[PDB]
């Protein structure tokens, strides 16, 4: 049918709306009057497990899980089909692992009780084997399309036969899999983790998605050493999503969608263009100020670019500005988004590094302002050098009309930044209240958000968060494997041997990150270098909150370096200009970002003031 | 394969206990040896192991930097020195050994009698 093809959409959207209603009810019933709800947080997390797995299924269907195509794209087309076929087979193996070891967890936890809900801790573990049945469907469909475009090599009836045969064997005669147990053939000793690492990099640079490559590495490690333990480690695939902090990822995404779509990001631009814009090169000041004001609501740089680039480039080209600077400044000012709170990069860091997210937000607040000031100064110098004509000052009436129109919008950051700092809201409650306020703004104060549009925004927020949920729940699985083998300790010993002072350690880490971000995306790198770099930073005495801020700023540079820059591509799309023009025009504005990175690296006390 | 524990009992907060495990019946160097902990009413948790990891002994996150595991491969003995014992370490410590050298002491094949450690 068609209601089955669009099933995760209407199921995840409805579950997300229900979770949002439960959380807002909890917040109101706890703040307005003293009557806390005991069943709200656990019910919300139970719903979010299903929501995240439905998002993962959507990502499997759309083939929109993060991969590294730097070396894969350079392969000849004839040799590019065998690799893709092997990648599809590996994804199938991961899905069968999910199904079998989720059914085992579901059947092994029928006696554990959820104290607040009074329900068994299996309705949370029922999600993994259940949604996987959808994933095996959406996978096969996704394969059937690939053979239609000459992208795979095996006819999609042999894949179906293999899938059903493997599922039947898994649920009937699992012992037939003991042939594949690699510990019966290879005895690599205690140095197996370094053979499942070079075999994890070979997969990661051959085009296998990050989330699936991590799981294949875990499978290889547990097959080579001892399979009997994988039954107990697989639990990390489920309770990693039972996190109250992680709920702030699909909400902070949604509050970045309900503002571009509800037209609240244009009133802010009008306010910035009214107050500023009559300065020396003020059409770049309005750009940076709009980015700064919008960074208090969104948490992604690509959202900032896609929501403000057309307006900013149009306003700048209505004043005679060159194409290069128009495309470069609107790309360089994106990075203010994931720095000023809220930010999804810092939420991911706090999840991976087990750090407080409120303190990460407070720490990253200041570098956002520093970067904004540096970008404004560099833009002023560039414009005064190029001799752009100063635009006439707006009348004292337009500057007030714009503010009066875009007045309720400006209060959104005060809810978040002033709510987390004051201690009234936890970051997840801040996300829920911000989403509720954005709904009120776009539906009852500005009257531009319908119900179908709101549901579509919820569905696409679920879809976007589902591609990070998979990586979260597989990096949690891989991290314990990599941390019991003490690999980070060995790498830290090597780093200290080659770099003596801790400042040299910071410099070398920054250089490695800068080199890698040129060819690797900022999201396919946070789950590749951070899980191993965080323990090294902890060992060499680096503060983890400061390290998180520094790594976020170092990876936000990576979307501007033009071997592979997402911000450059987005700005090129929205500005109707070549990627090369944007890449060449952003070079003048990389210098202030480097200056900010240096002065926060060698002055750590700047970052750690608001948290402390 | 036989493993017998030694040392234990009750101490205050920071008693710096010293558990020992005298083991026989195998090759001391080819077998990964270690200790795991089971609380009075909790799932077993791995504590430490030698010969498991390639370079350095494995330590649990909550026993790191205050537990040290040492070898005595002349009398075939494994020592676990615990310092700064928090009142949450009241449990039973079991000495384990396994032919597979991987840092998972709670899933090791062989296990000793165990010793009660109380911290008040
Ligand atoms: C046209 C050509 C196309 C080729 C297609 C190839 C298809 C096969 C691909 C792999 C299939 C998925 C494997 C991963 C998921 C495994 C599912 C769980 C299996 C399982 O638990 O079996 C145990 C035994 O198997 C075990 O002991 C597990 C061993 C296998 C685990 C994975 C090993 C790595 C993958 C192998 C790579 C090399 C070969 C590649 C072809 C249980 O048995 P029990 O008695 O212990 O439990 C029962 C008492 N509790
Ligand atoms: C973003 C993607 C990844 C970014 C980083 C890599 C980018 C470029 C990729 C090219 C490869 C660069 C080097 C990485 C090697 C990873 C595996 C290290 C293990 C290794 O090969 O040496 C071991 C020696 O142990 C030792 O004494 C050395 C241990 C060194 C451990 C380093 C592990 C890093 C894994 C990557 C994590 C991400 C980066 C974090 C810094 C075992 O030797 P063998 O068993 O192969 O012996 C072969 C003879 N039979
Ligand atoms: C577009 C893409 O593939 N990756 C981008 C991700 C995704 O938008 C993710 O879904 C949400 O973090 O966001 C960034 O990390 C960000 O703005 O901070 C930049 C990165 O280039
Ligand atoms: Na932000
Ligand atoms: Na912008
Ligand atoms: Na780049």
């Amino acid at each position: 049918m068609k209601v089955f093809n669009k099933l995760e959409e209407w199921l995840g959207g409805s579950l997300f709306i229900g979770m949002f209603v439960i959380l807002v009810m909890q917040i109101f019933s706890r703040q307005i009057f003293n009557s806390p709800l005991i069943w709200s947080e656990e019910l919300s997390r139970l719903i979010f497990v299903y929501v995240g797995l439905l998002g993962v299924s959507m990502g499997i269907r759309s083939q929109q899980h993060i991969m590294i195509d730097f070396l894969y794209a350079k392969f000849p087309k004839s040799m590019q089909k065998i690799i893709f076929t092997i990648i599809q087979i590996l994804i199938l193996a991961c899905l069968i692992f999910f199904l079998y070891f989720g059914y085992d967890l579901f059947i092994k936890k029928e006696e554990i009780e959820i104290v607040s809900l009074g329900i068994s801790m299996k309705w949370m573990y029922l999600a993994l084997p259940l949604i996987t049945l959808l994933m095996l469907v959406r996978f096969y469909q996704a394969y059937s399309e690939n053979y239609a475009q000459n992208k795979v090599y095996i006819k999609p009836i042999f894949i179906l036969a293999l899938m059903i045969i493997l599922v039947l064997i898994a649920f009937i005669k699992p012992e037939l899999f003991k042939i594949l147990k690699l510990s019966n053939y290879f005895d690599l000793g205690e140095m197996t983790i370094y053979y499942v690492l070079i075999a994890w990099l070979v997969m990661i640079f051959f085009g296998v998605p990050v989330g699936w490559s991590l799981l294949v590495a875990c499978i290889l490690y547990f097959a080579l050493t001892r399979w009997k333990v994988v039954y107990f480690a697989a639990d990390k695939l489920v309770y990693s999503l039972d996190s109250f902090s992680l709920l702030s990822v699909p909400f902070f995404i949604l509050t970045g969608i309900l503002m571009n779509g509800a037209g609240i990001t244009e009133r802010i631009f009008n306010f910035a263009k009214a107050m500023l814009g009559h300065y020396t090169g003020g059409m770049g000041h309005v750009n940076v100020a709009a980015s700064l004001i919008f960074s208090g609501m969104s948490g992604s740089a690509i959202a900032d670019a896609g929501g403000l680039g057309q307006l900013e480039i149009k306003a700048m080209r209505d004043e005679g500005y060159d194409d290069d600077i128009c495309g470069g400044l609107t790309a360089a000012s994106c990075i203010i988004g994931p720095l000023v709170p809220p930010s999804i990069s810092m939420i991911i860091y706090g999840v991976i590094a087990n750090q407080s997210i409120a303190k990460l937000f407070l720490a990253g607040f200041v570098p956002g302002f520093l970067t904004t000031i540096a970008l404004m100064i560099m833009n002023y110098f560039v414009c005064k050098k190029r001799g752009y004509k100063k635009t006439a000052k707006a009348s004292p009436k337009e500057r007030w009309i714009a503010f009066k129109k875009s007045f309720w919008a400006l209060l959104t950051p005060i809810l978040i930044i002033g709510g987390i700092f004051s201690g009234i809201f936890t970051p997840t409650e801040a996300a829920v209240i911000a989403t509720f306020y954005s709904i009120i703004l776009g539906g009852f104060i500005y009257k531009e958000l319908t119900v179908k549009s709101f549901f579509k925004h919820c569905v696409e927020a679920v879809a976007i968060s589902g591609v990070t949920v998979l990586m979260i729940m597989t990096v949690t699985f891989f991290g314990d494997i990599i941390a019991r083998e003490q690999v980070a300790m060995r790498v830290a010993e090597i780093f200290i041997k080659y770099a003596t002072s801790p400042m040299m350690v910071l410099v070398m880490i920054n250089l490695l990150l800068l080199f890698l971000g040129m060819f690797i995306d900022a999201l396919a790198l946070q789950f590749l270098v951070l899980p191993m770099l965080i323990p090294i930073a902890e060992q060499v005495g680096i503060d983890l909150v400061f390290f998180g801020v520094m790594t976020t700023l170092n990876m936000m540079i990576g979307i501007l370096t033009p071997p592979m820059g997402m911000a450059l591509f987005v700005v090129a799309q929205v500005g109707k200009m070549s990627v090369s023009t944007v890449a060449k025009g952003v070079l003048p504005f990389l210098l202030p970002i480097f200056i900010t990175l240096v002065i926060i690296t060698i002055f750590p006390q700047i970052i750690l003031f608001l948290p402390n | 394969v036989q493993l017998q524990e030694s040392g234990g009992g009750l101490v205050q907060a920071g008693g710096s206990l010293r558990l020992s495990c005298t083991t026989s019946g195998f090759n001391f160097d080819d077998y990964a040896i270690g200790w795991f902990r089971q609380a009075p009413g909790k799932e077993r948790e791995g504590v430490s192991c030698i010969h498991c990891t390639a370079y350095t002994p494995y330590y649990a996150r909550s026993v790191r930097d205050r537990f040290t595991i040492s070898s005595d491969n002349a009398t075939n003995t494994v020592f676990l020195q615990m310092n700064n014992l928090r009142p949450e370490d009241t449990a039973v410590y079991y000495c384990v050994a396994d032919a597979t050298r991987y840092p998972y002491p709670e899933f090791y094949d062989y296990v000793g009698q165990g010793t009660q450690v109380t911290v008040s």
